[PDB]
């Protein structure tokens, strides 16, 4: 203990120093009984107990969705503490109603993002952090039985260092943003904290991102949210201290990213195809929202866009596969849809592999379009060459997956005369054929079942 | 008196009152309190009480530290 006297000479200072709400005389509030919900995150259990507190009747401070109110609180760790020595807690509400679940669903949400400040903080970082505990106090004698937000007032500089949609702090510091970085890196991409506010490194209000974006509030957006936060995070030393990856930026977006106290301590320590997974949803986020104009700074950048677009095929993304193929067909499609890359035979051949990979990983569009390139050459690579039989194994898996009967009768045809090595198969057409009348009967297509059905016997009389 | 006492100094130092003192938390009221100790010093004064070596000084832990003539 070569530190006890620290903590009594802080001890003592604390009792010496004045109360920074005596001004606003809290104690001469009338008291209220309200429950006290406080949660546990490792065991997911909730406790209960009774408490008493003197809240004031007009918000201190507010956001664009919560109202904070200068309350004191009884201590229950304390025995015998009267009013005069009460700590200082903050009240949050929403200033909209609210389902009652929100509020024990937004302490789950600080819980869980406390619970990473501890896992950052476990791998010896230049600046510790610590998400505030908030809990539920429950005033069952207010009329509709409401509920706040409680936790201790952090007194200081109050700083919001990021948000949930991108935005980023003019003195920057490093601790916040290596802090988001790392919970990304952590959790195997499954998830980022972000929206780090408060004062100094002490933390309240944190959002979370999922992969799935179904659990934190509306508040969760998703992949497009570590979207937002990549598309502006720089790296610095805490964040290569700890093998952080770096995000994949475009050419322009490095830059204008590119366009500190926090200095390293030489013990930081080191921080999947499921990640990879995310990763590639993370680049085709960045591609719809500089299409839908999210990164406006001119006009909106179609380079960068088909940067993370062909990122986002490369890791996988079904949807940029697929665009990626169209566009190097010189074919219309959904995504960037007014951007048109040069035809370029080298392009007219990425433009059949990416299609044949989406046909590959059940893309229907895709399995028809490799189907009529192999049966008439039509967006047919030069390096490959019509083949009947390739085409029969892309329309009957289209099949089995635009009119079905139109992609039978067509199969049907190949096979009464054969051709680009597909041997005739009259059986086969003709039945074919029938499968085809059928599927137009269902179509409420009599007129063209008969023909097919009539077809059908020619390729039998064979 | 003394224990209500040791109980209102964690208090003090366990500014979010989850029971835990934590490095951070720890910085937060030294600069508060207009006490002077380095990033350093305060990382060290949760070391020599974390007994358990989760990296925080729980009531116990901080018990022991005061209550160690
Ligand atoms: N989430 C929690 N669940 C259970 N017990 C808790 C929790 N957070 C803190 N405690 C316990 O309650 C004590 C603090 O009680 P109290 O002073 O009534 O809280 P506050 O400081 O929020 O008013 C802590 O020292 C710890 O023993
Ligand atoms: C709604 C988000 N939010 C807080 O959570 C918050 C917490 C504390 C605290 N625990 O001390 C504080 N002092 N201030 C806060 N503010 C500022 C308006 C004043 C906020 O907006
Ligand atoms: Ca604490
Ligand atoms: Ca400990
Ligand atoms: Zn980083």
């Amino acid at each position: 203990f070569h530190f006890k006297e620290a903590w009594k000479h802080a001890i003592q200072k604390a009792k010496h120093m004045p109360d920074p709400w005596a001004e606003f005389h809290l104690e001469d509030i009338a008291t209220e009984r309200a429950t006290r919900h406080r949660y546990n995150a490792v065991t997911g259990e909730w406790l209960d107990d009774e408490v008493l507190i003197k809240m004031a009747s007009q918000p201190f401070g507010r956001g664009a969705m919560r109202e904070c109110f200068r309350t004191k609180k009884l201590s229950n760790f304390l025995h015998a503490q009267q009013w005069k020595g009460a700590s200082n807690y903050v009240a949050k509400r929403y200033i909209e109603p609210v389902d009652r679940d929100v509020y024990f669903e937004d302490v789950r949400l600080q819980m869980e993002a406390k619970l990473w400040g501890e896992e950052y903080n476990r791998h010896k970082p230049p600046k510790q952090v610590d998400i505030m505990q908030m809990c539920i106090i429950e005033l069952k004698d207010r009329p509709g039985k409401p509920l706040f937000h409680l936790e201790h007032y952090i007194e200081g500089k109050y700083i919001k260092y990021n948000s949930n949609s991108g935005f980023v702090r003019d003195n920057i510091r490093l601790t916040p943003q290596a802090f988001s970085h790392f919970t990304f890196e952590r959790s195997g991409h499954q998830l980022i904290v972000v929206d780090i506010q408060g004062v100094g490194d002490l933390y309240t209000d944190p959002q979370i991102h999922t992969e799935t974006g179904t659990d934190f509030g509306d508040g969760n957006l998703g992949v497009r949210g570590m979207a937002l936060f990549f598309y502006s995070h720089a790296c610095n030393r805490i964040c290569e201290s700890m093998g952080l990856a770096p995000f994949d930026l475009s050419p322009r977006e490095r830059d204008a990213v590119n366009q500190a106290k926090t200095i390293l301590r030489g013990t930081e320590e080191k921080c999947k195809k499921i990640g990879k997974s995310i990763l590639g949803k993370v680049h085709l986020a960045m591609v719809r929202y500089h299409e839908g104009g999210r990164f406006c700074e001119e006009e909106w950048d179609q380079e960068s866009a088909v940067f993370h677009l062909e990122h986002a095929a490369n890791l996988g993304e079904l949807e940029a596969i697929v665009g990626l193929g169209l566009m190097y067909s010189q074919l219309p499609h959904h995504i960037l849809a007014d951007v048109s890359l040069k035809e370029t035979e080298e392009n007219k051949t990425k433009g059949f592999d990416y299609l044949l990979k989406a046909a590959e990983a059940g893309d229907r569009q895709s399995m028809i379009l490799v189907a009529r390139a192999f049966d008439s050459g039509q967006n047919l690579s030069p390096d490959r060459c019509q083949d009947w039989l390739e085409a029969l194994h892309w329309y009957n898996t289209a099949l089995e997956m635009e009119p079905r009967y139109m992609m039978l009768a067509r199969e049907a045809e190949m096979l009464f005369t054969g051709g680009y090595g597909l041997e005739k198969d009259p059986q086969r057409s003709g039945d074919l054929y029938t499968q085809a009348a059928e599927a137009a009967m269902e179509a409420m297509k009599g007129r063209l079942a008969n023909q097919y059905y009539q077809k059908a016997e020619e390729a039998w009389a064979q | 008196d003394s224990e209500e006492e040791i109980r209102e100094a964690f208090r003090v130092f366990d500014k979010d009152g989850n029971g835990y003192i934590s490095a951070a938390e720890l910085r937060h009221v030294m600069t508060n309190l207009g006490e002077k100790l380095t990033d350093e010093e305060v990382d060290e004064m949760i070391r020599e009480a974390d007994i358990d070596g989760d990296g925080q000084v729980n009531y116990e832990e901080f018990v022991q530290m005061m209550t160690a003539k």
